[PDB]
Order: structure tokens, then C-alpha cells, then sequence
């Protein structure tokens, strides 16, 4: 190619970066993100994983 | 032990025993052997 920084705005040199995803029958380590505080003495809901 | 999603492990130097590892290794495991 010979990328040089004095071409245009289509001839200079990007960096493309792709993700792919695989769901097979194995376990899933792999989670996305969410955590609130703690109060005590109260009638509320809870959600311990 | 290991059924269809883990392979546990469970250990205990001197009674009952704990669990030590969990791995999510899942494979087809048939035979045992070890080595000295």
C-alpha cells in the first residue's frame, strides 16, 4: 500500500476490529455487566445472585 | 465427580469432605489411570 500522511481522507489506513459470538452446548463464562447498597431493619426486596 | 457440566473434586487431609475445584470441563471422560 504504502500509506503516506499527506493523501486524502480515503486513502489513509483504518483499523476495522470485529467481535463474533459462539453459543454451543458448553457453559457460558462469559457475562456482560449493576450493584446497589445494602439497608437492614426494613421490608424490602433483595436479590443475592 | 462429573455429570454432564463439571468435574468436582473433593479432598480432605487428616470425617467428610469438602469441595476444591469446579471446573466447567465438559468432556467425555471413560477411564482412570494415574502415575507414581
Amino acid at each position: 500500500y504504502g500509506f503516506r500522511p499527506t493523501y486524502g481522507v480515503g486513502h489513509q489506513p483504518y483499523r476495522v476490529v470485529v467481535l463474533s459470538f459462539e453459543l454451543l452446548h458448553a457453559p457460558a463464562t462469559v457475562c456482560g455487566p449493576k450493584s446497589t447498597n445494602l439497608v437492614k431493619n426494613k421490608c424490602v426486596n433483595f436479590n443475592f445472585n | 465427580k462429573n455429570i454432564d457440566g463439571y468435574f468436582k473434586i473433593y479432598s480432605k487431609h487428616t470425617s467428610a469432605l469438602e469441595p476444591l475445584v469446579d471446573l466447567p470441563i465438559g468432556i467425555n471422560i471413560t477411564r482412570f489411570q494415574t502415575l507414581l
